[PDB]
């Protein structure tokens, strides 16, 4: 499964801009893709979604109208249309899979992202911690608490887990809160409630630095949680 | 044919070989078995509409 | 509804169209049983109109053909005979040159013909009855009489009588008004039984709007 | 040797008239019976375009495929109705469907010989073809997950088999039965499977062994359906007889008979409650009968199907009961 | 009691029109297995004649009874252009069953791959929009105690030949296309048991086309034939009270009897109003 994005570079305040994620190795068509922006020292922030099949389409209040994500299903590509890029559109931008059955784990996995930079009611994910330092074989449990409960009536809790590895594009660990993502060690563990949840590490290893990101699922102004940084 | 006749003859022989419990022990595990889960059965004790899950 | 339990129902809703999609473009295709027995012409027709199961896909005439062999499912048909309650004609296969031939191979032809006709979920299925090797019968019809098979024929012996009384004896197991049986005669050489089966197909969907109508 | 194997017969059918003390019909006669089973469908699941001949629930008691005609196998999230996914099978003519009890995995069968395994869960998002069993010579009509790599197959070429799914061969092959096998019921355990036939007789089968441990014979039809009991110390057979007959393992004997003048159709598909007491069977006259499986008493009739119920199962945590059937309907009732 | 007893013959002819037509809609409804493009087609013509039996036949029967209209001027032309459009709504649909009925005997190609619920609606939208098409020139450019139609010579000619003179003409020459087709099919089928059942084939073909024509022009050629030539008689035609109005409730005596012809004589139908 690959999902390269295309595009980026500098461009002009106001400007245009087209990105592109040539999705390959998987079923693309079936698949509801996000865009996600990481500011160059910022967290996760989500930009647009658009469903499987373009049938529903979503996006972040800052990009709204001025962003238009769309995709090209028969040449699995997927697009996001930037015009009057400001100063804050300057970020990394991951395009997500994600599918969405009873069951499924969206945001599973993750782009490598382009560079894109601009030439001079939701709910509050707030995972207060920051920077926690650790050291190899300990057992860290990281924070986080939302706004509303992320709990649903049916009930799922719509509180999503990430590692943003130095260097490297974010990887799901926990998808619904308490459920281990593939090709994750079962280390890492889903807790908490309602509003409040965190995410233990039984052992961590140096694999397990970098920083870890909150997200909902809930209401779909999907918001993240400020990274709480694992550092050796 | 010999050889399908001595396989039934074998088998029969192996059924043969089979410690048969009463079947009243066998019918009173069924009634404990059916009596001791019988809460545990929401198709013969209904649950309440707040507990079924198809509502 | 939640977000992801929205795009969950989403993901139905196109489930259902492809379903919706799929059904339409398979109630457009006419499923034909062909059925017979073993060295009976199934394959010679099979041959002209190009596991367990295989199924024939053929056009003819803007009309799609979807023909199920089931001769490799040597277990009881009645276990399965029902998967194919819906066909528009049960092709049935007879090897004419089947008379003076043992394994009687026409007496077996007979059995399975009625045991077929007056098949429960059959009652309306219509049959494209298939008279195969009529070159083959024809050399044997001259030296060997329709009396092996038949012993109450008292009859002639030629070719045409002898293929006529053998396919009114097929023809007798209808008992039953809203079916018809369509014999073809074939020499398993004759390119013409595409046609042979499109014009029988053609007059079973006749008939059944003729009958849904109340003029049949 | 025919005249040792019918002394043999003879004998083996004296033991079970030995061990006969009392029928269980006679031991409930003082236990309160089931009043009567009211059940309402719940949930009815649209979208199978033609005649669905198998249905399995999954171990999460959610989850459930169905396998139809239509040559789509489709499952259902049961609560909200939702199509989770449309399997496109390349054979249309399924017969059998199964669920892992992992839940990663479903097999499909029919005219094809064929056990074809599906792999739900792939790195990629679509559902694709893991394995194609090949090795039997008839129609499949049931499969039943052993786990991940293990399924044991019925067959119409009269043998049952057990499958290695990551090699794709049969690991063991359970012949014995004279006619089509229509039917497998694995015990709970695992360790060994019933399976009902076409010579209305169903054989005690050992997984591991390999070998018939015990052969019931009551019924006089073409049996079509089997099921344990919870317990896995008996097991209840469906025939085309109309009657549905429970044999106990240990007592090797038929204990009870669920059958009703009125009725006279085939019994399509079977199944236990959770606690066993209920024997819901599935009939040709389009409903579902459930029989007090202790006093074999109608506890009531679940009408709403407009064709032959071919299939029907219970939740594992038995709170619903679906019914399959000819009408290309699923009804979740409960 | 001529006021009683004219009003319980017509509230009967309503109650069992209303009573029927409801029952062939709730048939086609609840029974998926009478869900055709030809039962749509049944089934929105008994939509159409519940339109009639609800809307026309209760105020068509109160102008009887009373003998004149008691209800207001507007509520006239409201009448006058409900009974239009259902009466011309009904014949279309007439003239649509009989349409679909020769394209799927002398086209199965055509009712194998390309016919489709979608040419249903087409035919019933069809006869909808003829029927607005000859009921609305009255409310727009062609017009005390008497609520009648416009007796124009043009609108005649219009509204009789657009709504009955024009279906006469295709149902039969539609219907004389099915009967050679019948026919054709029953000969090919054509010992004695066979030729014995294609005989009876053909007497129920016969017997089937005449039942369909004769209900049709027996219950409506009366009224187009009194309502093309009465606005051209101008003296030379009187026409009797008691004449004209069993003419007309003819006509409305048609919506009683197209659900029997279509739904209740249908085997189909029979078999799923035992189901329910
Ligand atoms: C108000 C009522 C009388 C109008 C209905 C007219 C009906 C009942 C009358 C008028 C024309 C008649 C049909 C005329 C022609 C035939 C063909 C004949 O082979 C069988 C009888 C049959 C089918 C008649 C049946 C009854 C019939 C249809
Ligand atoms: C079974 C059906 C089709 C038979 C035909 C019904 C129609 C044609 C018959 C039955 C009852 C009849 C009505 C009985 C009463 C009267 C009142 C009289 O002052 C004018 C004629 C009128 C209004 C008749 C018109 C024709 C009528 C409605
Ligand atoms: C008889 C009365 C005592 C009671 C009564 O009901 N009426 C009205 C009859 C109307 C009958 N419509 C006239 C308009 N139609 C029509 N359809 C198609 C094309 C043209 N025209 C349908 C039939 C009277 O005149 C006096």
């Amino acid at each position: 499964v690959q999902l390269v994005e295309s595009g980026g570079g500098l461009v002009q305040p106001g400007g245009s801009r087209k990105l592109s994620c040539s999705a390959s190795g998987f079923a693309f068509s079936s698949f509801g893709m996000h865009w996600v922006r990481q500011a160059p020292e910022k967290g996760l922030e989500w930009v647009a979604y658009i469903s499987s099949g373009s049938g529903t389409i979503y996006y972040a209040d800052t990009v709204k109208g001025r962003f238009t994500i769309s995709r090209d299903d028969p040449k699995n590509t997927l697009f996001l249309q930037m015009t009057s890029l400001r100063s804050e559109d300057t970020a990394m931008y991951y395009c997500v899979r994600s599918i969405y059955y009873y069951g499924s784990s969206p945001f599973d996995f993750w782009g490598q992202g382009t560079t894109l930079t601009v030439s001079s009611s939701d709910i509050v994910m707030t995972q207060a911690t920051s920077s926690v330092p650790v050291t190899p074989g300990e057992s860290v449990s990281i924070s986080c608490r939302s706004s509303k409960s992320l709990l649903h009536s049916n009930g799922n809790t719509y509180l999503y887990w990430f590692l943003q590895r130095p260097g490297q594009s974010p990887q799901l660990l926990i998808y619904r809160m308490s459920n281990l993502a593939s090709g994750v060690p079962d280390r890492f563990s889903g807790s908490g409630s309602g509003t409040a949840f965190t995410l233990t590490i039984s052992r961590l290893e140096a694999e397990d630095v970098g920083v870890y990101y909150c997200m909902q699922h809930l209401e779909y102004p999907l918001t993240f949680g400020a990274g709480t940084k694992l550092e050796l | 044919s010999i050889a399908q006749a001595r396989k039934l003859v074998e088998q029969l022989k192996m059924e043969a070989n089979i410690d048969r419990i009463k079947v009243s022990k066998a019918a009173a595990d069924l009634m404990a078995y059916c009596e001791a889960h019988a809460k545990e059965d929401p198709l013969l004790t209904p649950v309440p509409a707040s507990e079924n899950p198809f509502r | 509804l939640s977000a992801e339990e929205r795009a969950a129902l989403e993901r139905s809703k196109a489930i259902e169209k492809n379903l919706k999609e799929d059904g339409i473009s398979a109630a457009k295709d006419v499923k034909l049983l062909l059925l017979g027995a073993g060295e009976s012409g199934k394959n010679t027709i099979v041959k002209q109109m190009k596991t367990g199961i295989v199924e024939t896909h053929f056009t003819f005439k803007n009309l799609h053909f979807r023909l199920f062999d089931v001769g490799a499912q040597r277990s009881e048909r009645k276990k399965w005979i029902h998967c194919f309650e819906d066909v528009t004609a049960i092709i049935f296969c007879v090897a004419l040159s089947g008379y003076d031939q043992v394994l009687n191979r026409m007496h077996a032809s007979l059995k399975l013909f009625d045991s077929i006709c007056n098949n429960k979920f059959f009652i309306d299925t219509s049959i494209i009855l298939f008279l195969n090797k009529k070159d083959l019968f024809g050399e044997k019809i001259k030296k060997s009489p329709l009396t092996i098979c038949f012993p109450e024929y008292t009859g002639p012996n030629t070719y045409e009588d002898a293929a006529a009384y053998i396919q009114a004896q097929f023809e007798s197991k209808n008992r039953s008004p809203n079916k018809e049986i369509y014999c073809h005669m074939t020499c398993s050489t004759d390119t013409n039984n595409i046609q042979v089966v499109f014009d029988a197909v053609t007059d079973i969907i006749i008939a059944n709007n003729l009958r849904g109508c109340g003029l049949y | 040797l025919r005249q040792e194997a019918e002394q043999l017969k003879n004998q083996i059918r004296d033991a079970r008239k030995a061990c006969a003390d009392a029928t269980l019909s006679q031991i409930t006669n003082n236990i309160d019976p089931v009043g009567r089973i009211q059940m309402r469908t719940r949930r009815t699941l649209r979208g199978h375009l033609a005649k669905i001949y198998a249905m399995h629930w999954g171990t999460d008691s959610r989850l459930l495929v169905s396998a139809s005609q239509d040559g789509k196998l489709i499952i259902w999230d049961s609560y909200t109705t939702n199509k989770v996914h449309a399997i496109p099978l390349r054979s249309s003519w399924v017969m059998t469907c199964a669920y892992a009890p992992s839940g990663n995995y479903v097999a499909c069968g029919g005219l094809d010989n064929i056990c074809s395994i599906y792999n739900l869960k792939t790195r990629e998002g679509n559902v694709r073809v893991s394995r194609e069993l090949a090795g039997h010579t008839g129609y499949l009509s049931c499969c039943r997950f052993l786990d991940d790599n293990q399924i044991v197959t019925s067959s119409g070429d009269t043998t049952c088999a057990l499958w290695d799914i990551e090699t794709g061969q049969q690991t063991t092959t359970f012949t014995g039965h004279t006619g089509d096998v229509m039917s497998l019921s694995l015990a709970p355990d695992t360790r060994l499977f019933v399976s009902g036939a076409c010579d209305a007789s169903a054989k005690l089968w050992d997984v591991r062994e390999g070998m018939c441990r015990q052969t019931f014979t009551g019924h006089e039809s073409d049996i079509n359906a089997i099921c344990f009991f919870p317990n896995g110390n008996a097991f209840a057979t469906g025939s085309d007889d109309a009657t549905c007959r429970l044999f106990d393992l240990r007592a090797d004997q038929e204990l009870m008979t669920y059958s009703h003048d009125n009725i006279i159709c085939g019994i399509t598909s079977v199944s236990f409650s959770k606690s066993g007491r209920l024997l819901l069977a599935g009939y040709d006259d389009f409903n579902c009968n459930v029989w007090d499986a202790l006093k074999a008493d109608r506890a009531g009739v679940l009408a709403g199907h407009d064709n032959r119920v071919s299939c029907l199962g219970v939740t594992d945590d038995g709170m619903a009961v679906a019914t399959g059937s000819w009408d290309s309907f699923l009804k979740i009732w409960n | 009691s001529y006021q009683v007893i004219t009003s319980l013959l017509l509230g009967t002819l309503i109650f069992c029109a209303v009573l029927g037509n409801a029952c062939v809609v709730a048939a086609i409804a609840l029974e998926r297995s009478l869900q055709n493009v030809a039962n749509y087609l049944i089934g929105s013509l008994a939509v159409t004649d519940l339109m009639v039996s609800v809307l026309v036949l209760p105020m068509a029967a109160l102008y009887q009874v009373l003998n004149k209209w008691t209800l207001g001027q507007v509520t006239c032309d409201l009448f006058i252009a409900l009974d239009v459009l259902c009466c011309t709504s009904s014949i279309w649909h007439l003239c649509a069953i009989a349409l679909d009925r020769y394209w799927a005997i002398t086209d199965p190609i055509d009712y194998v791959n390309k016919r489709t619920p979608r040419r249903a609606a087409a035919l019933i939208s069809l006869t909808w929009l003829i029927g607005f098409l000859i009921s609305i020139p009255p409310m727009l450019g062609w017009r005390p105690d008497a609520c009648t139609i416009s007796k124009d010579h043009g609108y005649t000619i219009y509204s009789t030949f657009g709504a009955f003179y024009i279906p006469l003409l295709l149902m039969l020459v539609l219907y004389g296309r099915i009967f050679r087709a019948a026919r054709f099919r029953i000969r090919k089928t054509v010992a004695e048991a066979k030729r014995k059942m294609a005989l009876a084939r053909e007497r129920k073909t016969v017997k089937t086309l005449g039942i369909i024509m004769g209900t049709f022009i027996l219950c409506w050629l009366p009224f187009f034939i009194v309502a093309l030539v009465l606005p051209f008689c101008e003296s030379s035609c009187h026409m009797p009270t008691l004449l004209g109005a069993i003419i007309n409730w003819l006509g409305y005596s048609n919506s009683l009897l197209n659900p029997v012809i279509y739904a209740y004589f249908n085997k189909d139908f029979q078999n799923a109003f035992k189901k329910i």
